[PDB]
This record gives structure tokens, C-alpha cells and sequence, in this order.
């Protein structure tokens, strides 16, 4: 029968069926409970929001993302996404429908054991896998070689895959992605007079970015520029009026991603990042890898960041090597179209978890091949 | 380059100044229903003051 | 009922044939009315999708079949507005082929280069010509509850309007079978019905494809059907016959042939 | 070229977009002023109408 595609991630968790064109159902992978206490009996509110309920009665609760950087810290909201997940979103009982499920490179053994469990157990699937975020966005990419840079809203990894090999020792994780720069967005909205620090504003700080900010292609002219002219200020209305306005900040705050230093990281800028894992890769696959780095992940769709991206790893490379940046202008979605088409092939529905095998042999049969 | 990323913040300002003159003429239109309206029931209570004002 | 439509011939064919019927006729210019309409030429060898094979035929003209077919239309329940939008479709699909793209310098992004088919064919339906081919060079699919707009290659979006023309053609076939149909009934209230079905048979030849194989299948379904029907009625007739032979079942031998 | 052809297109679209919501919120702020205007004046006369229900 039709397989499940769940691609938790952290900010936003998208579902849908296997074969399918895009994800059915998107939504924040959040969860909300009230912070004040209520007075109108027979309202019987419940305990706990989650998703776009929450996102939208965000006004009187606590958000709390279950995922930090690419691992699951509170089980127990992350089963209540789950389950809203497949009782909501889809409308599916479980029981009858083999998942798909996706976690970064470089994570917490227990975290991938855990999930098995969780997902064997409470809901009872008959199968189960789980796959390699940045492999699935290859497989969308009709690719078989290049470098892919995921960057989600917890984490940020580079895989080059060549010819359908992955080499690990080169695979290159960073814990910097969309939440720290909505963070750091957040601080430096400050010294205008913004002042946003609950967890619900934190969220309209979000769209700010998302909607404003943008990849300088060079940041001293840039930085000159808003010095002298005013030509990149624009306004922005928050949900009460008080419209506002943003200069320097709209590439300020995703300048982060090439200098860490603004945040206080040590690690080196994502051109940097890329070029070295380019560089730990055997010589006579560099020209390809060189030639296909893909992209995917929500981080990546600032304006403009291809076009930086492009320019300085450039300046690293050699002068006789072609570089080239395949951006799709859907790749928000790439890891779980590339699990559809995964999921959707014939070779692979003997590479499945039986329920059986699992209750023989118990959560550790993931990391052994049955991957 | 240059034309190319020109073009395309030129394209992005484009889609944002329809994106708002969309609603130019909706928030335009709804000015008129209300003075439509209003003018309406001026004349009602016009006519209300005035039969009222009998003795 | 029509069944099993082979869908290919409208865009591909090997070189020892040709295209549809249709094609040709309205290429042999018994009425230069449709070639003007149309806005065809009469030169088969111009439209790529007809083109890879046989053109004329030494057999039979295709003139004289357009008339033929045309009082086929008309003595049925057909309005003329239909039989003109029914060339329009034709010519359309015709038109199809020589719609031309090419990758933009900095990306692998289809793009168009000349708008003249494009206008031509897009004219031939009534709808804008520049937002037919930027909604085939830049589609955009329904996610979550908002869309994105998928990217294309070239390769892409030639699959995307074969895809199209076969499609469209396929669709009048079937539209017109009902109307046909549609035509010929006869009100009075009726049951059990007889079945009279013709099909290409076994027809396997020196350099086989894809069609092939596939005619083969629905071949090999229906030997397996009537071989397992002939197995039920001749063998368990001998019930009575207090004797029982063959006691396995017929189908089963050709299923490892279906199986594969 | 083709981009700052264009360019210079969405830049006409820039100009005349950016006057048009101009002009089309000039109109609407001006109507709803008057509409505020007439509201206040229905205010009037429905208090000239119970000052009149006071019989
Ligand atoms: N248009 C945009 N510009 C910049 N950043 C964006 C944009 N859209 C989304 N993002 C960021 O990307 C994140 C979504 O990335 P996503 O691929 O959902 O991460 P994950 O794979 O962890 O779910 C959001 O948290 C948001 O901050």
C-alpha cells in the first residue's frame, strides 16, 4: 500500500504520501499550553495546542519547539506531533502504512533508537526507516553526484555524494541555522527600539526575516551604502500597527551564515565549510563536486545567497574550475520530495524495518544495515 | 551580474507594488460603500427629524 | 468501447510507419479550407511529431477519407462548431512539436526562444500565448496551503508537452466515442448484453518495443482468462462423470509468463 | 539588454504602480474622512432625534 513521508525537521514538520507530488500538510512543529489561567467555565479549553492552532493562539501560550538542533529533546511532545500528525493532518490510521522518517547526519544514537521504538510501539506502524536528510535532497535533484548543503531551522550539514557514494569522513555538520539567525535578528532589533522577547514574538520575528532580509553580495559596499543613502530601508506592519522599518539589519542578519563571529561561534562561514569538505574528498572527484553544489533547506532562500555563495567559493577555488550552485526554486521542500520518489521505488520496499524483524531483534537493529 | 540581480530587486519591488495596489482599490472601494451608505441613512433620519418635528 | 488506446503514436512512431490517420488527411489537401484554418502547410515533413517515419502511403489517398469521415461526423450527432474545434484540436497537437526551448546561460531553466508556434498553437485554443508557455516552463503544484513554483529543464518540459499533446488527443478520441454513442441508443429499458470485441492479436515481428510487449500482455491475459474458463467448464464437467483428470488448474502455467 | 529592457519596464511598472497607490489612497483617505464626517453627523441628527423622542 501508499507509504507515509513524515520529514520532522525542526521548525516545520511536512507530511504526505509517498508518490505524491508535494507534502499534503505543513505545519509548525510546535507546541503550545496556556500561561495564564482562565476564567470562563465551560469554555473547556484544552491542555496543550500544537501546530497552526498553536501558531495561532499564540496571544496567551508558551511555545516550545521538541527539537533543538536536529535532535528530540521532549519525547513527549514530539509523540504529540506525531499523533496530531497522522490523526489531523492526513486523517490515517497508522497501522497500515509503512513511514519514512528523516534525521541530519552526525546525531545522537539514541535519539534515531528512540524514534524506532516510539514509532513501533505507540502507533503501531508496519514498517519503518529512516533516511539521511541531505541524501532524499540529491534524490529530488535528479542528481547522482555533488555536494548538497541542507540547512534547515536547527542545523546545517554538507554530504557530497558522488556517483551514489557518500563519503562520510568528509560529511561537514554546523549547529548554526534559521533559529540562531532569528535569534540574532532579535538582538540586533534591538538597538532601534524593538524589543521583542516572549516566545510568541519570536515568531513574528521570524516572518520579519523571512520576508525582509536578504544576502548582500558584498557586505562592506552594502553596509557603505545604508550609511549613506536610505534606499534600503522598508517598513513592515506588526499585528497591531505600529508599523516599523529596517535598514542595515535586512542583510546584517543573514550575513551570519559566512561570519559566524556575530554570534559568537568560532566555526568557519558556509563558503568555508563547503570548500573544506570539497577539499577532504579525493582529488578526482572535485571538478563535479565543484560543478553541482546543491541546495536545499528553508535557510537557503534568502535573496541573493546564491549568488554570494557562488562568488566566494569562487575566490577559494581554483580559476580553471567551473562552479556552479543548483538552487531549485522549490528546495524548501526537496528532502521530502526526494523521500516520495525514495519511498515510491520498488527496489527499495525490501530495505524496509518489518515490525517482526524489530520485535526479534529490538531497537538496535537500526543502525545495523537495515539503516 | 549586475543587470541580473538589478532585474531581479527591480522584479521583487514589482511584485510587492502590486501585492499592495491590489488592495489599493479594494480598500478604495469599501471608502464608497460606506459613503454610500452613510449618505443613505443621512436621508432616513432626515426624514425621521422632520416628521418628528410636528408640534 | 474503445479500450486501450495506444498512446505514443501521436509523438513517436519507428520509421517503417507513420502517425494517426488523421494527420495525413488533413495534409492531403483535398480542402485547403482546414490548411488555411489550421494554419498548417501541407508538408508533413514541417511538424516533427508526424514526421519520423512513412508519410505517403502507396496504398490509398487521404483525400477522399476526409469527406468520407466528415458525412461519418455529420450523419451523426455532431453540430459543426464541434467538427471545427475537433481540427482545431488536431492542428493544435500538431503544432505541439515544433514548440522550441532553450536552457538560460546561468541556471539549467528551460525558457522559450521563439513565441510563433507558441502563438499559433495557444490562438488554436483561445488562450494567452505567453502564459501557456511560462505556465509549461514554470509550473507551480499545491503545497500544504500555498504553492511553489517547481523549476523545469528542457528534457523536462518536452515529456510536458508530449504528455500534453497525448493527452488532449486521447481525451477527443474518448469524448467522441461517447457522443457517438451518445448518438446511437435506443430508449427502451434493458439487461444482459452480448459482447462483441475485437483486439490487436499476438503480433510479434522482427524488431519488437514497447507497444509490442504490451500487446503481447493482453494477449497473454486473455489466454490465461479463456484457458482458465475452458479449464473450469471441460474439466469440472467430469464431476458426473465419476471420474476426475487434470486436476490442477489450466491458467497456472501461463501465470509465471504474467508474473515476470 | 533583455534584462534592462525589461528593467526599464517594471521601472515604468515601479513609477506608475507607486503613483497609482499615491492617488487611489488619497482618494480613499479623503472619502473616509468625509465618511467620519457624515458620521458625526448622523450622530447629530439621531441626538436631534431623542431629543425629539423626549415627546
Ligand atoms: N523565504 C525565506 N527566507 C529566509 N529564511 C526562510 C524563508 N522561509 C523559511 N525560512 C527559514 O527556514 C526554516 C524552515 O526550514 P525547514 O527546511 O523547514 O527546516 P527543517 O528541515 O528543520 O524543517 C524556517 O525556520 C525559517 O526560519
Amino acid at each position: 500500500t501508499t507509504a507515509l513521508v513524515c520529514d520532522n525537521g525542526s521548525g516545520l514538520v511536512k507530511a504526505g504520501f509517498a508518490g505524491d507530488d508535494a507534502p499534503r500538510a505543513v505545519f509548525p512543529s510546535i507546541v503550545g499550553r496556556p500561561r495564564h489561567q482562565g476564567v470562563m467555565v465551560g469554555m473547556g479549553q484544552k491542555d496543550s495546542y500544537v501546530g497552526d492552532e498553536a501558531q495561532s493562539k499564540r496571544g496567551i501560550l508558551t511555545l516550545k519547539y521538541p527539537i533543538e538542533h536536529g535532535i528530540i529533546t521532549n519525547w513527549d511532545d514530539m509523540e504529540k506531533i506525531w499523533h496530531h500528525t497522522f490523526y489531523n493532518e492526513l486523517r490515517v490510521a497508522p497501522e497500515e502504512h509503512p513511514t519514512l522518517l528523516t534525521e541530519a547526519p552526525l546525531n545522537p544514537k539514541a535519539n534515531r533508537e528512540k524514534m524506532t521504538q516510539i514509532m513501533f510501539e505507540t502507533f503501531n506502524v508496519p514498517a519503518m526507516y529512516v533516511a539521511i536528510q541531505a541524501v532524499l535532497s540529491l534524490y529530488a535533484s535528479g542528481r547522482t553526484t555533488g555536494i548538497v548543503l541542507d540547512s534547515g531551522d536547527g542545523v546545517t550539514h554538507n554530504v557530497p555524494i558522488y556517483e551514489g557514494y557518500a563519503l562520510p569522513h568528509a560529511i561537514m555538520r554546523l549547529d548554526l541555522a534559521g533559529r540562531d539567525l532569528t535569534d540574532y535578528l532579535m538582538k540586533i532589533l534591538t538597538e532601534r527600539g524593538y524589543s521583542f522577547v516572549t516566545t510568541a514574538e519570536r515568531e513574528i520575528v521570524r516572518d520579519i526575516k523571512e520576508k525582509l532580509c536578504y544576502v548582500a553580495l558584498d557586505f562592506e559596499n552594502e553596509m557603505a551604502t545604508a550609511a549613506s543613502s536610505s534606499s534600503l530601508e522598508k517598513s513592515y506592519e506588526l499585528p497591531d500597527g505600529q508599523v516599523i522599518t529596517i535598514g542595515n539589519e535586512r542583510f546584517r542578519c543573514p550575513e551570519t551564515l559566512f561570519q559566524p563571529s556575530f554570534i559568537g561561534m568560532e566555526s568557519a562561514g558556509i563558503h568555508e565549510t563547503t570548500y573544506n569538505s570539497i577539499m577532504k574528498c579525493d582529488i578526482d572527484i572535485r571538478k563535479d563536486l565543484y560543478a553541482n553544489n546543491v541546495m536545499s533547506g528553508g535557510t537557503t532562500m534568502y535573496p541573493g545567497i546564491a549568488d554570494r555563495m557562488q562568488k566566494e567559493i569562487t575566490a577559494l577555488a581554483p580559476s580553471t574550475m567551473k562552479i556552479k550552485i543548483i538552487a531549485p526554486p522549490e528546495r524548501k521542500y526537496s528532502v521530502w520530495i526526494g523521500g516520495s520518489i525514495l519511498a515510491s521505488l520498488s527496489t527499495f520496499q525490501q530495505m524496509w524495518i518489518t515490525k517482526q524483524e524489530y520485535d526479534e531483534a529490538g531497537p538496535s537493529i537500526v543502525h545495523r544495515k537495515c539503516f | 551580474e549586475d543587470s541580473d540581480r538589478k532585474y531581479e530587486e527591480v522584479a521583487r519591488k514589482l511584485v510587492i507594488l502590486e501585492g499592495e495596489l491590489e488592495r489599493s482599490e479594494e480598500r478604495a472601494e469599501v471608502a464608497e460603500s460606506k459613503c454610500g451608505d452613510l449618505e443613505e441613512e443621512l436621508k432616513i433620519v432626515t426624514n425621521n427629524l422632520k416628521s418628528l418635528e410636528a408640534q | 468501447e474503445t479500450y486501450l488506446l495506444e498512446k505514443s503514436r501521436v509523438t513517436f512512431q519507428l520509421k517503417a510507419e507513420r502517425s494517426y490517420h488523421i494527420f495525413y488527411q488533413i495534409m492531403s489537401n483535398k480542402k485547403p479550407d482546414l490548411i488555411e484554418m489550421l494554419l498548417i502547410t501541407t508538408n508533413p515533413y514541417d511538424y516533427a511529431f508526424v514526421s519520423q517515419g512513412e508519410i505517403t502511403v502507396p496504398s490509398i489517398d487521404d483525400q477522399e477519407e476526409l469527406m468520407a469521415t466528415d458525412s461519418a461526423i455529420d450523419i451523426l450527432g455532431f453540430t459543426s462548431d464541434e467538427r471545427v474545434s475537433i481540427y482545431k484540436l488536431t492542428g493544435a497537437v500538431m503544432h505541439y512539436g515544433n514548440m522550441k526551448f532553450k536552457q538560460k546561460q546561468r541556471e539549467e531553466q528551460a525558457e522559450p526562444d521563439g513565441t510563433e508556434v507558441a502563438d499559433k498553437a495557444a490562438y488554436l485554443q483561445n488562450l494567452n500565448s505567453a502564459d501557456l508557455l511560462k505556465a509549461l516552463c514554470y509550473p507551480r503544484v499545491k503545497v500544504g496551503n500555498e504553492y511553489v513554483t517547481k523549476g523545469q529543464t528542457v528534457q523536462q518540459v518536452y515529456n510536458a508537452v508530449g504528455a500534453l499533446a497525448k493527452a488532449v488527443y486521447e481525451k477527443m478520441f474518448l469524448w467522441m466515442v461517447t457522443r457517438i454513442n451518445q448518438q446511437l441508443d435506443t430508449k427502451q429499458p434493458r439487461q444482459y448484453f452480448i459482447g462483441v470485441l475485437d483486439i490487436a492479436g499476438f503480433e510479434i515481428f522482427d524488431f519488437n518495443s514497447l507497444e509490442q510487449l504490451c500487446i503481447n500482455f493482453t494477449n497473454e491475459k486473455l489466454q490465461q482468462f479463456f484457458n482458465h474458463h475452458m479449464f473450469v467448464l471441460e474439466q469440472e464437467e467430469y464431476k458426473k462423470e465419476g471420474i476426475e483428470w487434470e486436476f490442477i488448474d489450466f491458467g497456472m502455467d501461463l501465470a509465471a509468463c504474467i508474473e515476470l
